[PDB]
């Protein structure tokens, strides 16, 4: 109790929790972001996109878990890029839980295309699968979704020979990029079933200026705000 | 008779002090409860049950005897405890609409800036400006009116402590809520307001309601507020001027004092008892 | 191809062995046996100090320091007699889900998300502590960890691969191939010669460390196994499911002895464990709280209820005075 | 998939050809255990406090 290494011992373990202290005040200011989507989704597109001027505010590689460090109008930004995690999903995405959003991307050009798993499977059935997966877990109840519908001009190319109904058989209209889009992000939002608790930012992935990280922040800003809202009860 | 008022006003004081600890001790000992929107409502309970236990039973006494029993000395302290105690009331209910207005309108500063530290200056303020509404009392800004009766424990009421300690303590609160709350309901509004059919039903129907959430709060807050305390304070300002023939009827002064009181038995049901992290948080204490 | 027929007949052949080497379940064997009577622990200690969801503990063999992990990227080294933080370790991941305290008291793991282990020297010259080795070649997330001994320590993986590492070298000496799912637990023996793994196919099995190779298989459960642990005599243990029950195993015998299970629990069990003597089993459940069970009977003894969310990790002292549970809810109590 | 199923049953004749034991035996040595070392155990019996580090040092 009085003795000198008892005092000593009390002093560091003051010490040691005064640090801790500090380092969760520090770290309690950044928004955390989860990124996920099918494997050629466009990711590396986005990662890249954000990570431009401002990054970062022997080791061995990871390979697991991938950090993005990114400063955006005096708000700091993590993100969790967790797509060459080949494993059973559902043992570890509840650590997630308390994320601000999920980003989700989507390769509009994948509608052609077949998953190499099996042919009788198209790539953007696995994606509204994913989709509807996700967005649908009971840790993910209040998490809303940012949405990125990737490679439009490819998308547009296409869509002049090959019809959207080879994706959607019960579609019927015209083609053209705007009406096949919409049709698109109708479908995608039609998944929503938690339509009064979250929702979702769909955007279409530009390569102009930093418009895309302009999205994610008016989106974030809009989190923040609604769940101060509902904090207050008003919304 | 005596016994009946006794009873009324010994309940009243009771369910205060009840529901003011109660809020208390569900802070002191859930740790869910430790933020910094839960603090400043936290130190409006700790102001509120001062008031409860301090002020409220000495008034109580005044009212069923029809006399002050306890000495000029000891009615110097009441009064002074009076103004003190149920201004820095009435501006934590500021701190709390300064809080929520910083918050709906600055998202950055919210994630940013935003520490308990905050709280505990807000609060240091609202005492601040209780003690200095009190205080110029006792050193000064007094009237020999306030002495010459031994039985009766009534304020100074000169005229410029009355304009003083009318407009520092009701008349410039107000104007701040009505300012901030305003601006918050615009804001609130226009986040609400920006088969496919189906779809776009249903969020009309979610919008309404929405919008029919937030002018039900906020006439809620306001409309407690102002029929609390907006009835004394328009007789506490007009007496004093307007001496001739203003003759009060003694019923009608009870009421009007005691209808004031009520508002430290209806803030705790407001800012607690209604939101859910609290009302839950109660439920995990009553299950051991 | 035409090779399952004859794996089939070979299945059929080890059923028909283990049912003709069952004569008298356990339970009509223990049951002139004076039931233990209801266990009031109440809890001794509580220590603070995470900001995270707690994920893992490990005890230290001198039976009185302890280490945990948490989200928030810290392992504390705690001393229980006194609750003063002794050590606090900053992570490079966040993302561990697993920790480990060295035998001889100078080691501490890791790992996680990132599918590395790294290793911390404790005792050193400066008295500041520093990542001594990191581990790499596991393709999924670290499940668990074990300090063999101060130099060797095994690993399991996502990647449904177990793995004995040396530290002084760097790479892992042996590999143990064989599960189809998962591996989510791991269990030394007491001897440190053997150990079993649970994994999310819904079976256990048994390795050998020096010859690399499975000996047994068990199939007693129908959803994934979370948790397993060795009893205390080595030729037993215990696993725990999302079955809401848990089942003890036999080597000996091959088959499964005791079924733990109530109508009143339909979440997952977490973690278990075994008293000093083998008498009690304690497990952590979803549901907040932890239940001992008498592991010759399968009824309830006692509730450790105290947790506000999921009991996550479990431990029970090496001189078998006093039991810790972490808990989501970022804390750690000492129950005795 | 082929190989995979050649390991397969290489290994299932490894297991069945173990020596086992009758499960009364197993259960007599896991009790005799029990009782064996009933009394080093102070979760199965509370101890005095005076002897008890985490109470009263
Ligand atoms: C004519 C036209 C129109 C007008 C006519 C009709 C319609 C309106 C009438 C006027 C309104 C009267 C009161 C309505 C209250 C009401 O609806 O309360 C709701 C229901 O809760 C209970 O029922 C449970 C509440 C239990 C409270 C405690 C009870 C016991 C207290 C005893 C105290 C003394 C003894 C200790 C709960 O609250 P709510 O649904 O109104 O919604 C909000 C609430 O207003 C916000 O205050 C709250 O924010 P907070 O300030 O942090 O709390 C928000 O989070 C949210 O809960
Ligand atoms: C004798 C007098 C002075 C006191 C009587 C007891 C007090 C505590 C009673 C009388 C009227 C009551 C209120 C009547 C109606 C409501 C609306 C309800 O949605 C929340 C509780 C609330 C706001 C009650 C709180 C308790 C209350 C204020
Ligand atoms: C006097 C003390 C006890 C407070 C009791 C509440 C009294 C003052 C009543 C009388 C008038 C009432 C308001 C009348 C109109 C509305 C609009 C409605 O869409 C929501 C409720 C709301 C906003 C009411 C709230 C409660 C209210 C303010
Ligand atoms: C909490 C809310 C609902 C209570 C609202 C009613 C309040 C204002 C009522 C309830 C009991 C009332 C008191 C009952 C008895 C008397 C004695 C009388 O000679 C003067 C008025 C006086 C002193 C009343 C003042 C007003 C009073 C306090
Ligand atoms: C019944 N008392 C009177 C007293 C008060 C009276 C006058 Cl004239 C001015 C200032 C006052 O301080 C305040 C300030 C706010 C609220 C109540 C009071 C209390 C309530």
């Amino acid at each position: 109790t009085l003795s000198a290494e008892d005092k000593a011992a009390v002093e560091r373990s003051k010490m040691i929790d005064r640090n801790l202290r500090e380092d969760g005040e520090k770290a309690a200011r950044e928004v955390k972001l989860l990124l996920l989507g099918a494997g050629e989704s466009g990711k590396n597109t986005i990662v890249k996109q954000m990570k431009i001027i401002h990054e970062a505010g022997t080791r061995v590689k990871t390979t697991g878990i991938v950090e993005t460090h990114f400063t955006f109008k005096d708000l700091h930004f993590k993100m969790f890029d967790v797509g060459a995690q080949r494993s059973e999903r559902k043992k570890w995405i509840h650590c997630f839980e308390g994320v601000t959003a999920i980003i989700f991307c989507v390769a509009l050009s994948d509608y052609d295309l077949v998953l190499a798993e099996d042919e009788e499977m198209n790539r953007m059935h696995a994606s509204m699968k994913l989709f509807d997966s996700i967005c649908n877990n009971k840790w993910f109840t209040d998490t809303s979704i940012i949405l990125f519908l990737n490679k439009k001009d490819l998308f547009e190319e296409k869509i002049k020979k090959s019809p959207l109904t080879i994706c959607y058989p019960e579609y019927a209209g015209s083609n053209t990029y705007e009406e096949a889009a919409a049709y698109i992000q109708c479908q995608f939002e039609d998944l929503n079933k938690r339509k009064d608790t979250k929702e979702i930012y769909t955007h279409f992935t530009c390569s102009t200026d930093t418009k895309n990280v302009q999205f994610v922040f008016d989106a974030v800003t809009d989190v923040i705000i609604k769940n101060n809202l509902k904090d207050c009860g008003l919304f | 008779y005596q016994v009946i008022t006794s009873l009324l006003l010994g309940t009243l004081i009771f369910c205060a002090v009840l529901g003011n600890a109660c809020v208390v001790a569900a802070i002191a000992l859930e740790r869910s409860l430790q933020n910094v929107a839960n603090y400043l409502i936290g130190s409006l309970a700790v102001t509120d049950l001062m008031v409860s236990v301090l002020v409220l039973p000495m008034a109580a006494l005044y009212q069923v005897l029809n006399k002050w029993t306890l000495g000029q000395v000891t009615c110097d302290l009441f009064i002074a405890l009076d103004v003190l105690c149920c201004t820095s009331s009435i501006w934590h209910l500021c701190a709390i609409a300064l809080d929520r207005y910083w918050a709906i309108t600055d998202p950055i500063d919210y994630v940013n800036k935003r520490t308990p530290r905050r709280a505990a200056a807000l609060i240091s303020l609202t005492w601040l400006i209780g003690f200095l509404i009190s205080i110029p009392p006792m050193l000064g800004w007094r009237t020999p009116e306030d002495r010459s009766d031994p039985d009766a424990c009534t304020i100074s009421k000169d005229h410029g402590y009355t304009i003083y300690s009318t407009f520092g303590a009701f008349y410039i609160p107000l104007l701040l809520m009505l300012v901030l709350y305003g601006r918050i309901f615009r804001a609130a509004r226009f986040r609400i307001r920006k088969k496919n059919e189906r779809n776009a039903e249903a969020k009309r129907k979610m919008a309404l309601a929405r919008e029919r959430k937030t002018v039900k709060t906020l006439g809620i807050i306001m409309g407690t507020f102002i029929l609390c305390w907006l009835p004394f304070f328009i007789v506490a300002l007009v007496l004093p001027f307007c001496e001739s023939s203003c003759h009060m009827p003694t019923l009608l002064g009870a009421i009007i004092n005691w209808l004031g009181y009520s508002n430290s038995l209806l803030n705790p049901v407001i800012y607690a008892y209604f939101n859910k992290d609290f009302q839950n948080a109660f439920k995990k204490i009553i299950k051991c | 191809d035409q090779l399952r027929q004859e794996a089939e007949q070979l299945k059929n052949q080890i059923r028909d062995a283990r049912k003709a080497c069952a004569d008298a379940t356990l339970s009509q064997i223990t049951n002139n046996i004076d039931p233990v009577g209801r266990i009031q622990m109440r809890t001794r200690r509580t220590l603070r100090g995470h900001l995270a969801k707690i994920y893992a503990m490990h005890w230290g063999t001198d039976s009185r320091l302890l280490v945990s992990a948490s989200q928030d990227g810290k392992l504390i080294i705690w001393d229980s007699y006194t609750t003063n933080k002794v050590h606090a370790i900053p992570l490079r991941s966040s993302w561990v889900m697993t920790c480990a305290y060295a035998p001889s008291g100078n080691y501490v793991a890791c790992g996680g998300l990132d599918n590395i282990c790294s290793i911390y020297n404790l005792k050193t010259r400066e008295g500041n502590v520093r990542v001594s080795r990191e581990l790499a070649g596991h393709t999924g997330y670290l499940s668990c960890c074990r300090f063999l001994d101060d130099n060797q320590i095994v690993t399991s993986s996502g990647d449904t691969t177990c793995a004995l590492w040396d530290i002084e070298t760097g790479q892992q000496t042996t590999t143990f191939t064989g599960h189809t799912g998962d591996v989510m637990s791991l269990s030394l023996a007491p001897d440190t010669r053997l150990f079993v793994s649970g994994a999310c196919d819904a079976s256990a099995k048994l390795w050998d460390v020096r010859e690399g190779m499975c000996r047994q298989t068990f199939t007693g459960h129908e959803s994934d196994i979370n948790a397993i642990c060795f009893f205390p005599n080595g030729n037993a243990f215990a696993t725990g499911s999302d079955d809401a029950t848990c089942r003890l195993f036999d080597l000996r015998a091959d088959q499964e002895l005791m079924t733990y299970s109530h109508d009143n629990i339909i979440c997952g069990i977490t973690s278990v464990s075994f008293s000093k003597s083998g008498r009690l089993l304690l497990a952590g459940y979803d549901d907040f709280n932890c239940n001992v069970w008498d592991a010759l009977k399968a009824d309830r003894a006692g509730v450790l209820a105290g947790h506000d969310n999921r009991v996550s990790c479990l431990g029970v002292t090496d001189d078998g005075m006093a039991v810790a549970t972490g808990s989501w809810d970022s804390f750690l109590k000492i129950w005795n | 998939s082929i190989a995979q199923a050649r390991k397969l049953v290489e290994q299932l004749k490894m297991e069945a050809n173990i020596d086992r034991i009758k499960v009364s035996k197993a259960a007599a040595d896991l009790m005799a255990y029990c009782e064996a070392h009933a009394k080093e155990d102070p979760l199965l019996t509370p101890v005095p406090a005076s002897e008890n580090p985490f109470r009263e040092k």
